[PDB]
């Protein structure tokens, strides 16, 4: 197999502009190089096939480009859906083989969290086991901090984040942070708070419950 | 290689030559009647029409072949282009051999 | 002019799957046929190709003699017996059809056009369990109810993966359901949210739809204030 090599391995562009793809092939591929489009937990997408003709439906604004060992996908004004993961694949000669993909990062304007906590149900306290969840959501950029408090004391290893990948309009992340804590600390407190910090907060903000409401 | 295909297709031509010579050889001799010159001549082209499917039979299976054999994509086209043509030029001489085998103002009849 | 696949799922290391792709709506004898397989959270790479019923097949060096790729054009299907699995073959596997074949008067030369679903194959000596469902109740309450957040926290299982749904699929606006967590207990665990106008929270019923296939576990679970 040919061996394909795509750079860069990620970037991030603004909304409006142009963006540069570049596939390499190891062997010359001719005119067989064809590029796809794959969003998040979605089958790939072929856009360009031929390196320079466009599938049906594809919209104007893709565009491929190179004959031989060296290739261009170009997007000429980005817009917020474009959010995804670009492979290129030579289709020259069995087996056909990809490159390492290019994941596209949308840049917009900042946009502060919104920040909600979640105390945990009863039905999970009978378990033994409490879930403390604080969710920050559609935010930009994807870097944030969340800070949890037992009682205003700084809690550490007991917690775990997840993020939600860029969303396909308005380009913002959602994070969740859980606290796990056993039935007999969590009853042994009483102020549960969330403290999130985030360059669109002119302070941190912080969201908490007492566990008696 | 492909002399595989150019000889196939030029296996078909020197069949079809064969069986139109003993096609011709077997026409009515003499003067004869006006239907009877073109029942012969629809004779004739369901002879070539025969050969012909031959033809394209063998010139299916030739590109299943091509497209099946490890080589560059775009070797296939011109592969599939070339064995194509050697086949459409074997159709042109069996029609050329239909028509000349009733071709008027030679021996054999005449009106 | 689809492709459906069908096997995968969960196998201890060592163990054998095997792959099934039916195709329909269109001509499976002439084009050749791939597998391909994407590791959670990396690149696309080919695993297995083969020919219009022949005898020319490939395989990645990751999988020599271990898989197989079977194929028949009178059913119109593809195969990938898997053999001897190996921890780093968890993927999400797609078979493809290339869209290329040459007839001299006409051609196509689309590649790899046609892709399955896809199936998550998942090699691992842990034992299947189910997850706890458990309410994330909207806060009683925001001042006016200017917006409430709710959810479900899906919780313990393995493995991978849950979906989650809303209101049997009618409610996708405002909607996250966040990756899966590892657990240092071995075991995942998921929070799927969801953003409501509070005025709609008398007004409105929500339930999340939280379905583990591998465990058989179906759970339909309503988040009420309060």
């Amino acid at each position: 197999d040919i061996q394909m090599t795509q750079s860069p391995s990620s970037l991030s562009a603004s909304v409006g502009d142009r963006v540069t793809v570049t596939c390499r092939a190891g062997q010359g591929v001719s005119n067989y190089l064809s590029w796809y489009q794959q969003k998040p937990g979605k089958v790939p997408k072929l856009l360009i096939y031929k390196a320079s003709s466009l599938q049906s439906g594809v919209p104007s604004r893709f565009s491929g480009s190179g004959s031989g060992t060296e290739f261009t996908l170009t997007i000429s004004s980005l817009q917020p859906e474009d959010f995804a993961t670009y492979y290129c694949l030579q289709h020259n000669i069995h087996p056909y083989s990809f490159g390492q993909g290019t994941k596209v990062e949308i840049k917009r304007t900042v946009a502060a969290p919104s920040v909600f906590i979640f105390p945990p149900s009863d039905e999970q306290l009978k378990s033994g086991t409490a879930s403390v969840v604080c969710l920050l959501n559609n935010f930009y950029p994807r870097e944030a901090k969340v800070q949890w408090k037992v009682d205003n004391a700084l809690q550490s290893g007991n917690s775990q984040e997840s993020v939600t990948e860029q969303d396909s309009k308005d380009s913002t992340y959602s994070l969740s942070s859980t606290l796990t804590l056993s039935k007999a600390d969590y009853e042994k407190h009483k102020v549960y708070a969330c403290e999130v910090t985030h360059q669109g907060l002119s302070s941190p903000v912080t969201k908490s419950f007492n566990r008696g409401e | 290689m492909r002399e595989e295909a150019d000889e196939d297709f030029k296996s078909f031509v020197e069949a079809a030559k064969d069986n139109f010579n003993k096609f011709k050889a077997r026409l009515r001799k003499g003067k004869i009647t006006r239907e009877h010159r073109e029942m012969m001549k629809k004779l004739a082209k369901q002879n070539a029409n025969k050969a012909k499917e031959a033809v394209r039979k063998r010139l299916s299976e030739l590109l299943s072949k091509i497209n099946d054999m490890p080589i560059t994509n775009d070797q296939k086209k011109l592969m599939s282009n070339q064995v194509l043509q050697f086949a459409d030029d074997a159709e042109a001489e069996i029609d050329q051999l239909a028509a000349k085998a009733t071709k008027e103002f030679t021996g054999g009849s005449w009106l | 002019v689809q492709l459906v696949e069908s096997g995968g799922g969960l196998a201890k290391p060592g163990g054998s799957l095997r792959l099934s792709c039916a195709a329909s709506g269109f001509t499976f004898s002439p084009y050749w046929m791939y597998w391909v397989r994407q590791a959670p959270g990396k690149g696309l790479e080919w695993v297995s190709v083969i020919n219009s019923g022949g005898g020319i097949t490939y395989y990645t060096d990751s999988v020599k003699g271990r898989f197989t790729i079977s194929r028949e054009n009178a059913k119109n299907t593809l195969y990938l017996q898997m053999d001897s699995l190996r921890p780093e073959d968890t993927a999400v596997y797609y078979c493809v059809r290339d869209r290329t074949y040459y007839s001299g008067v006409y051609y196509t030369e689309d590649g790899l056009d046609s892709w399955g679903q896809g199936v998550l194959v998942t090699v691992s000596s842990a034992s299947t369990k189910g997850p706890s469902v458990f309410p994330l109740a909207p806060s009683s309450k925001s001042t006016s109810g200017g917006t409430a957040a709710l959810g479900c926290l899906v919780k313990d299982y393995f493995p991978e993966p849950v979906t989650v749904s809303w209101n049997s699929g009618a409610l996708t606006s405002g909607v996250h359901t966040f990756p899966a967590v590892l657990q240092s207990s071995g075991l995942y665990s998921l929070s799927s949210v969801v953003t409501v106008p509070s005025s709609s929270l008398g007004t409105q019923t929500y339930i999340c739809n939280v379905n583990h296939k591998p465990s058989n576990t179906k759970v339909d679970k309503k988040v009420e204030p309060k």
